[PDB]
């Protein structure tokens, strides 16, 4: 017998090893593949396609249809944020959950441009100018206009073209952001205001709701692969 | 085209039906997959295919629903909800295995003083959730298959508690797609957004999808038409607007196997 | 051509614009994904990209072997009135949610499987006596064949179905296994049924549950001690760990969102509020 | 039939590409390991389903 | 020593396994092999030899010579069955026990086209005409020549040539069935009638038996080898 | 040639009949068994099979562990 | 044919149903014309057509009547017989 | 001495022919592994094992 | 030819059934033969053709 000698590791059981194996069915004649529509090779492709914004989690609306909505109204021109959000893609109640949240949080480490585009479902007749922000980390969260106004933004006129679409750039310190509430991997703030004012005609309604959208650009990466608390087995 | 043509208006034409439309956001091809008859090399039944062409693989226009600030969505299944019409019903009756794609498109047209968004959804296997809570997996194949009319999606789940006589049948929940997952992510699923201020209608071009060639039709549904209220339906001032949904299918690249005498389903 | 870990696309530097170009508008009624990056609405600076989409790829995201079952089995003495504990198990992935989850981000599937069998044993009774080391027999039954009614009954010859003899002690027991499936792929979703009730025929007959397809779709495992009954009563536990490779997806769906209840995608009530408070315009 | 292939280097040592050897032992496929040499693919499918291809410079609905 | 790790599996035994192993008689002057008459090199070879169907399995007429024969009369016409039969190859008790059901019981899934041929032992004098149908699953198993008609069939005339065969084609949803009584996999009906009916002269039997075989088409395969259930060793 | 594990013949497409050959109709008497396929009695498709025996095989149907005796 | 074939025993197969005859007195066709799909030089209808073909171009047997010393015949018309028979009639 | 063969691939991973290595330790054939590489035949002998070839369109007895 | 207000929009259905059946009186039945989704918009009008389907070559 050829002389051997075992080394550290031997006869264990490490759930991530890569081995080969015997097989129980041999022999065996395997069923061939048809071509299926809507294959997957990485789950990178499902964080790229655009799914709807949780934002209104308030209280009353949230876990119901109307969470999805957020509402605004021809009323006067006002510096005040009409919607507040923190970049915590996995951690942040609004987008934790959101098909590209979901998918980070089986990760530990996430990179790149992520992109909101914002769809104005109000009336043919009714117009207006929001101005859509992001701001990087390390400085007072803006709190209106003139503030949001001063960093990363985009002054969406609405018209034919229904939706409007803010890239929000990988702007870090880190070559990698954690998928947890984290000080130091901080991604910074994105808000929304009015740039002008929502104005509508007689015979029309004053009041309309606005659906948001989030994706992750083709910059974008996760690593370190790690199990979820999104789902869980008490018993 | 500085010729005319144009990304809003199109006319689609299948057998001796035709569709047109002057206010589209353009049309959707599931998985970018267009539909098509069966492969020799992917085929499994060998008896030769009954192919309707023209006589079922054209437009049917089911039942019309109307859309109100109360409604919280509607449901339909493939190719449940085509079963009694005309030829294509009549073919998927008389033969044991069927497959067909299918050319959705979802009408409903308003005016530039109303708001709302239809979220038009055409879904792989749509399993939805039963309404009880002492068993599972347990609603009947009558209440499964609604045929041309569908069911509806309710804002909330209120479990069936007569244990002794049970409802057997779909709680459907609104926010969560009636099947357990939340509907802000049914947008990874082939679709269109109906937004009354953009556009009439949605236009969806599925292929047959499944883990199989070719299926029982009678037995299994392999695509969910579910239409939900992203905004709700609003005009000028009425506390209680309405507008009409008219849902038109047609039946495409259709074929099938394993003829005999015709299935006389008990779907009462 | 492009590698699961190749580097991502560059960022290329981009300057001012005053055109009739117009990237940030769009409808997203069409149905589809504005394809933008970074430099179609800011100005950007030139950036060699070196990071990589390698770990998040199909088979490196289930690349990990996941616990589907705890079998419970036992060896006690000649003498006790109750019968030698022998275990049952009807394979699946939906026992436990860890796994289940991830497979069902998909409505199809394909995969080679591989299961490793984790092995632990313990004594149940204040008592002293001992007990010779045990070998275990994981038989595969696979279905229409005679299922075990005894620890120690004829079936247990395995004569054409495969059986796995595990020494205790010895490293976790593992197998392969090919694509198995009656059909060109796994359906982690049937939106249909087994039967089509006739009228002409008498409602209990043409019964069948919802979304429920082969009654048996991949038949059991059969575990027993094969050690002879011990004075002194020792109780075995084994954890299957099941890992899919050389594995493809189609057709991808939204992550389940509620508490699992049952084999199917019922949810059941005081479950159905998973998402928490948080205001509009609260960072 | 030993089949050889390149590992994509990580941390380098204070120590040209590095290869690693791999053989299969078994007749069935299923028994061996996973490659892990895998192929990615243009999300398009899903993000832009449409009929008509669309051009992001231009206006989405025309 | 060359340093070496132990795996998963070491140590273990796969009934199934394939390895190589010390020779306990080494050396020894083995027998050769004679050309010896009637070699089968594939389990499927015996499934495409026709067997005899035990038919009626009544009360009375089981566990008996008489199970094999299906008995007809110079009756009258009647669109009633002259026997029905359930597309069960493996778990149909008329089939179960037949060369071909017996291997299938062997195996755990089955797949391609099966040939059905019937003997008419009746005497020379006697003419008359049958109808052999098979009908795919998912509708009402036919009661009456009408509805069996509907499906694939075969009139067979009676004559010189003894025997009809009647192919029961490969059609299926999924690419195997399971060799166990299974709704979602089932197979279908097959039903015996008289096309017009059995006719014979004066001093002759009015009434005789017609015996049933079935055999695999060369486009017929089984997989998944298992343990079987129509033998076993209680004690 | 032919190897264990090679693709099941393939099923030819069939079409109608009105001939003087009848397949169907035979003699078991003779002691043999009638070769028959699909597209003999009936219009059949074409189609490609993937199909095969491997599993079925002498050795692949006894190649499994069996216990003889319990000493 | 020396090798077996004959004018009495005949086999026709169409779409899924097969019919055999060892006593029969060969066959005939009508006019000397087998049947035919309508040319588009002898057409009509500009509409595309709908072809069946195997689903309803198959053998359908009706109703067996009593052939008797007092019989005096039997009457059928085409289509009109065929008119509830499976997807033809449809 | 080395015996290298290809594998009848099922299940393909989203990673061309592959092989795999044998190599018999043993003087003695009986001490080797089953190759699994094995021959089909015609049923004929068993289906057919009539003196006059028979064909399927003629009548079997004439 | 909708000679209503530009603000005014519809979808409306226009039918052709060939001779040999119960005549259309309602949609369901009307929409199983030879029809046209008409679409009210910019283009004023819409064109349905009844194309030749008849037994005899002359009627
Ligand atoms: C000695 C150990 C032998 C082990 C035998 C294992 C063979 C059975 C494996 C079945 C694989 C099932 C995987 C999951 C399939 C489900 O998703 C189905 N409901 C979908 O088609």
């Amino acid at each position: 017998g050829l002389p051997v000698m075992n080394t550290p590791g031997s006869n264990q059981y490490l759930t991530a090893d890569n081995f080969q194996s015997p097989c129980a069915l041999p022999e065996f004649d395997v069923t061939p593949p048809i071509d299926i529509p809507g294959e997957v090779k990485n789950m990178m492709e499902l964080a790229e396609i655009d799914t709807m914004i949780p934002f209104d989690l308030s209280a009353t609306k949230k876990n119901t249809m109307e969470m999805y909505r957020v509402r605004l109204s021809d009323k006067p021109h006002t510096d005040d944020p009409i919607l507040c959000l923190s970049l915590s893609p996995a951690s942040d109640p609004r987008l934790s959950h959101t098909m590209l949240g979901e998918i980070l949080n089986y990760y530990t480490h996430w990179a790149g441009s992520l992109k909101f585009t914002f769809l104005f479902c109000g009336s043919m007749m009714a117009t207006g100018k929001l101005l859509v922000s992001y701001a990087p980390p390390g400085a007072d969260p803006p709190k209106k206009r003139k503030e949001a106004m001063l960093g990363t933004h985009v002054i969406w006129d609405i018209g034919l073209q229904s939706s409007c679409t803010m890239v929000v750039p990988w702007i870090s310190n880190t070559t990698y952001r954690q998928t947890i509430d984290d000080s130091f991997t901080e991604g910074g703030y994105i808000s929304v205001f009015y740039q002008t004012r929502i104005v509508v005609p007689l015979s029309t309604p004053r009041e309309m709701d606005i659906l948001g959208f989030v994706s992750a650009c083709n910059d974008f990466s996760v690593r370190l692969l790690r199990d979820t608390t999104h789902i869980e087995q008490k018993a | 085209e500085a010729c005319g043509y144009s990304d809003r208006v199109l006319q689609l034409t299948l057998g001796n039906s035709t569709i047109t439309t002057q206010e589209a956001a353009n049309s959707v091809v599931a998985y970018g997959r267009w539909p098509e008859y069966l492969r020799d090399s992917e085929a499994n039944p060998v008896d030769q295919p009954t192919e309707p062409d023209v006589a079922a693989c054209r437009f049917y226009t089911l039942d019309t629903v109307s859309w109100t600030k109360e409604s919280r969505g509607w449901w339909w299944k493939l190719p449940d909800a085509l079963r009694d019409m005309g030829l294509f019903g009549q073919n998927m009756y008389y033969h044991y295995l069927g497959r067909s794609g299918y050319t959705v498109h979802v009408q409903c047209n308003a005016s530039k003083f109303h708001q709302g968004a239809l979220g038009v959804f055409a879904v792989p296997e749509m399993c939805l959730a039963g309404d009880s809570n002492t068993t599972t997996m347990h609603t009947s194949y009558q209440n499964a298959n609604p045929g041309e009319k569908g069911g509806t999606f309710t804002g909330t789940f209120t479990p069936d508690n007569n244990q002794t006589s049970p409802a057997r049948r779909f709680c459907p929940v609104d926010y969560l797609l009636g099947n357990g997952t939340l509907l802000g992510n049914a947008f990874v699923f082939p679709h269109q957004i109906i937004n009354l201020r953009t556009n009439n209608c949605a236009t969806l071009v599925l292929p047959y999808v499944n883990s199989l060639s070719i299926d029982s039709m009678v037995k299994h549904n392999n695509w969910g038409i579910a239409i939900l209220p992203l905004a709700p339906l609003n005009f000028a001032s009425e506390s209680s607007p309405e507008i009409p949904i008219t849902l038109t299918i047609a039946p495409m690249c259709c074929e099938f196997n394993g003829l005999r005498n015709i299935t006389l389903p008990r779907l009462q | 051509a492009a590698t699961s870990r190749d580097a991502l696309p560059n960022t290329e530097a981009s300057g001012p614009t005053h055109s009739k170009e117009i990237p940030a508008l769009t409808a997203v009624e069409t149905g589809a994904t504005n394809p933008l990056v970074p430099s179609d609405t800011v100005q950007t600076r030139h950036v060699v990209q070196h990071r990589s989409r390698s770990e998040s790829s199909i088979e490196s995201f289930f690349a990990r072997g996941a616990c589907v079952t705890i079998m419970t089995v036992d060896n006690p003495a000649s003498t006790t009135n109750k019968d030698k504990l022998f275990a049952v198990w009807k394979i699946t992935y939906k026992d436990t949610v860890q796994l289940r989850r991830k497979l069902e981000f998909f409505t199809y599937s394909r995969f080679d499987m591989e299961l490793t069998f984790v092995v632990t044993a313990n004594f149940t009774e204040t008592n002293n006596g001992h007990a010779l080391n045990q070998v275990y027999q994981i038989m595969y039954v696979p279905p229409g064949a005679p299922v075990p009614e005894k620890w120690d009954d004829y079936t247990w010859q395995t004569s054409s179905n495969p059986s796995i003899f595990y020494t205790y002690g010895t490293a976790p027991a593992r197998i392969s296994v090919p694509y198995v499936g009656i059909s060109n792929a796994y359906s982690h979703f049937y939106d249909g049924f087994s039967k089509v009730p006739l009228k002409d025929q008498s409602a209990a007959l043409g019964d069948s549950l919802y979304g429920a397809a082969s009654l048996n779709d991949f038949g059991i495992l059969a575990v027993r001690v094969v050690n002879d009954h011990n004075p002194t009563k020792v109780t075995s536990k084994i954890r299957v760990y099941l890992k899919p490779k050389h594995i493809r997806v189609w057709c991808p769906r939204p992550p389940r969102a509620v508490a699992y209840y049952g084999p199917g995608v019922d949810y059941k009530d005081g479950t159905l509020t998973p998402l928490s408070t948080k205001d509009l315009t609260t960072y | 039939g030993a089949q050889v292939s390149s590992q994509k280097v990580g941390a380098h040592e204070n120590s040209s590409t590095i290869n690693y050897t791999t053989i299969n032992y078994y007749r069935d496929s299923a028994s061996n390991a996973a490659s892990k040499q895998d192929f990615s693919q243009d999300p398009s499918k899903f993000t832009e389903p449409i009929k008509d291809v669309l051009i992001k410079t231009a206006p989405m609905l025309n």
